[PDB]
């Protein structure tokens, strides 16, 4: 369809007034001072939230220009939430910033290219900085401080998060979810949990807790479903035999086959309970596989060549004790070799690394907090719904938070980190002169989120930046106090990875957008 | 013991070759049922429209190459599967 | 060696012909499977209903012309395909 | 930062048929060296047919890599069972391309290799293949994703003459898609 194009000054100046826009709705939020944001949806109730990201992607203007420069700085929250999870308050902040003295420089004639040429090497050697000065966040402490922090100042929520880490540990997988009660809550569940219940109620060995418990049984793991007793009756004579109680996993056991293992099992001349194989296709026999490590089985199956009339004790796996309940199957302390579950761990982690979808990696992580480590469920705990989504956000900020400080370490919050970069940063130059001030606005815009943050609180950010930028080392503004103080000691603590990449983003966008000469949109 | 009755006689089939020729493994539809196996039991013989019982040509523990079809069926003795057919249905005996 | 019983006949299939008479090769269902092969091994006769075992028409080593159908089966002696039917199968014996 | 990935020789984007066919766990992908190339244009689902082969590839010793439209059912389980046992290194993987592509893919690798291609129209029959008949290469690398074939025992000037054809065949193609295929 026929286009509005618009040049130069005006083009530039639209683009800044959508970019700031959206800005000023996510902006108010940096900081603990900061304030919530109302989006109206079109279902459901208005949702209220203190997260950039949210507000940023809700923001679309009437004016073609101002909306194609208001989706522009959305790249920044929207990429700053893909990569950190959290920060993307302050990487559009970050953006707002670069833009604006950009453009500046650009009404003063010097070349945009060039600019962005000294915003992207003084961004560089930003981030060299950022992890020269970055220190490792190991302890509890650090990390409970670092999820409060980033829930909002919520001590809760970083304490239950640090508790979370240390229970299920590096390898565990920690997931939010909602909670039906008002305080928050954790759950966390060793070794196999795996979301399958028993195939028949009759197998219920405890009725009073209506669920099965078996004590040192042996493990079938079959990869076809099953309706018939002839194919596994060898299993079961010599299971019968051992006396052991036996559980089956497996496609599916339905028809005679299930109704004769539940008649064996009231009978008592087995003690067997069958529930289906965990997930699906292609992924159903990589869950088995690990299962069968855990516990010191093998998997039957068609295409690995085995039969189940030829299977033998020895076939079958091996676990210290079983829960199956309706909605889940517990196995603790599986009987198999250590080096065994190592070494399908490091496979696991080879296909994650070989990995490129999120839901892919998510998938596997979670296998390998199945074989070794633990997984962990927050319950959001929230009297209304309302308050449960804005709860939930500030919850999954932490964990993101957490989990970047555990993987690169952390720095002095309150836009410390970035001041101390950008005064590092003062000799940097670059090839001509336009990088030079393209490396000038990009140390200013450094100094963008703490004077937002001040800002937020109501005092003079040009002042507690002075003060700040007066000090040295870690020493910052803690908002939440009003007061001057070692921002470590505080336990106003930043994740690395989160500053990096809310920088690098901000950056990269910004520099893009002051480079623009021409604008061509759709006409109104 | 089951004996059989008429020309009727009790095979017991041979395991299905596990390997080929040139030792390659056969699995599933490959290893297909053996049609070769041993007699553990012959019948007395056929009766003849003239009302005599002509004595079978197949002698117990000779391996014998069946027919598999609706002819042959299968029961278990002692829990081994055993083949109850007719003479006819076998083919020719493998002598040495 | 695998003698048979009755009338029934072991009998060995001739490669199919690779070209015609005009030397033209024929593949696939062109060189359709050949219906003429040698006898390997024959019954010792077929029972009639008084009880007597008449010899065979056939005999070892000679041609025979066989009708491919249910009344024949596929067996293989020493990884060689061999043909087993009744004498009925076969319709005309190749002399010379 | 931009990164420079450079694949040489042979490389289609088909991976092994069966997981169970992974030699080397901790890379997660099949390594033979000096294997026989078995390439076949029709899709195998029996194991009759390759019988002979796979008794000739085990009486060398040498791996064997199918490259077939598809193997699947009871030949696929029957060579990895094999390949578990030891007896013969097998790997199948899906032939590269489709409908005219790849029978033309199927047959450079066989330039490269030295092989001939198994196909009905040419005549021949997988029953009456022979270790001859089987292409040969210095090492094959099979993972999940891609094929690759590193030093294909294959005469130099057939190759040359194979990709003069393709250069012919480059210059009267119009299509720009095609033309990159080709390429
Ligand atoms: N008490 C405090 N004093 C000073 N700075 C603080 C304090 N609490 C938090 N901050 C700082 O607030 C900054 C950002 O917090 P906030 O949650 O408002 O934004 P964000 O993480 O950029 O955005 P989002 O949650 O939308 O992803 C961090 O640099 C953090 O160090
Ligand atoms: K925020
Ligand atoms: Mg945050």
């Amino acid at each position: 369809a026929a286009k509005d194009v618009k040049f130069g000054n005006d083009a530039r100046v639209k683009m800044l007034r959508g970019v700031n826009v959206l800005a000023d709705a996510v902006k108010v939020t940096l900081g603990p001072k900061g304030r919530n944001v109302v989006l109206d949806k079109s279902f459901g109730a208005p949702t209220i939230t203190k997260d950039g990201v949210s507000v940023a992607r809700e923001i679309e203007l009437e004016d073609k220009f101002e909306n194609m420069g208001a989706q522009m700085v959305k790249e920044v929250a929207s990429k700053a939430n893909d990569a950190a999870g959290d920060g993307t308050t302050t990487a559009t902040v970050l953006a707002q910033a670069i833009i604006t003295e950009g453009l500046k420089a650009v009404a003063a004639g010097m070349n945009p290219m060039d600019l962005k040429r000294g915003i992207d090497k003084a961004v560089t050697a930003a981030v060299e900085e950022l992890k020269a000065l970055s220190v490792p966040c190991s302890d509890s402490k650090a990390i409970a401080q670092v999820g409060t922090i980033s829930a909002n100042s919520d001590e809760t929520v970083g304490k239950l998060i640090a508790e979370a880490m240390d229970k299920v540990g590096k390898e565990g997988v920690i997931t939010v979810e909602d909670g039906t009660g008002l305080q928050d809550e954790l759950d966390v569940v060793e070794g196999m949990q795996f979301d399958r219940g028993y195939l028949s109620p009759y197998f219920i060995n405890k009725p009073e807790t209506g669920a099965v418990e078996l004590e040192s049984p042996f493990i079938l793991l079959a990869d076809k479903k099953i309706s018939n007793i002839r194919e596994m009756l060898p299993v079961l004579e010599a299971v019968a035999k051992a006396g052991k109680p036996l559980l089956i996993i497996a496609e599916d056991v339905e028809g005679e086959a299930l109704a004769t293992l539940v008649v064996n099992t009231m009978r008592g001349i087995v003690k067997v309970a069958a529930v289906k194989a965990p997930g699906f296709g292609d992924r159903r026999k990589a869950m088995l596989q690990d299962i069968a490590t855990l516990t010191g089985g093998t998997v039957i199956s068609e295409e690995i060549g085995m039969e189940l009339e030829k299977a033998t004790l020895e076939d079958l796996g091996q676990a210290k004790r079983v829960v199956i309940n309706k909605d889940t199957t517990t196995i603790i302390d599986g009987v198999g070799e250590e080096a065994a579950i190592q070494g399908r761990v490091a496979q696991i982690r080879q296909q994650i690394e070989e990995a490129t979808s999120d839901y892919d990696r998510e998938k596997l992580q979670e296998r390998v907090a199945k074989l070794a480590g633990g997984v962990a469920v927050i319950k959001v705990g929230a009297a209304t719904e309302v308050e449960m989504k804005e709860k939930k956000a500030r919850v999954e900020d932490a964990l993101h938070a957490t989990r970047a400080a555990v993987e690169e370490g952390v720095v002095a919050g309150g836009g410390v980190a970035l001041i101390r970069v950008a005064s590092k940063l003062a000799d940097l130059r670059g090839q001509n002169e336009d990088q030079n001030v393209g490396i000038k606005v990009a140390l200013r815009a450094m100094e963008a989120p703490l004077r937002q943050i001040v800002l937020n609180c109501g005092e003079e950010p040009s002042v507690v930046a002075n003060t700040v930028k007066g000090g040295d080392g870690n020493y910052g503004y803690n908002a939440a106090t009003e007061e001057y103080g070692n921002m470590i000691d505080m336990g106003i603590l930043d994740p690395t990875k989160v500053t990096r990449s809310a920088l690098q983003y901000a950056a990269s966008v910004a520099g893009l957008m002051i480079t623009t000469e021409c604008m061509v949109t759709d006409l109104p | 013991n089951i004996r059989p009755l008429h020309d009727r006689v009790i095979v017991k089939r041979k395991e299905v070759e596990t390997k080929s020729a040139g030792g390659i493994v056969l699995t599933g539809s490959a290893a297909a049922k053996s049609t070769r196996g041993e007699v553990l039991a012959v019948g007395n013989g056929r009766i003849l429209e003239n009302g005599e019982v002509k004595p079978l040509d197949v002698k117990v523990g000779d391996i014998v190459i069946f027919n598999d079809g609706y002819g042959v069926k299968s029961e278990k003795i002692d829990n081994e599967e055993v083949l109850i057919m007719s003479e006819s249905d076998i083919l020719a005996i493998v002598e040495a």
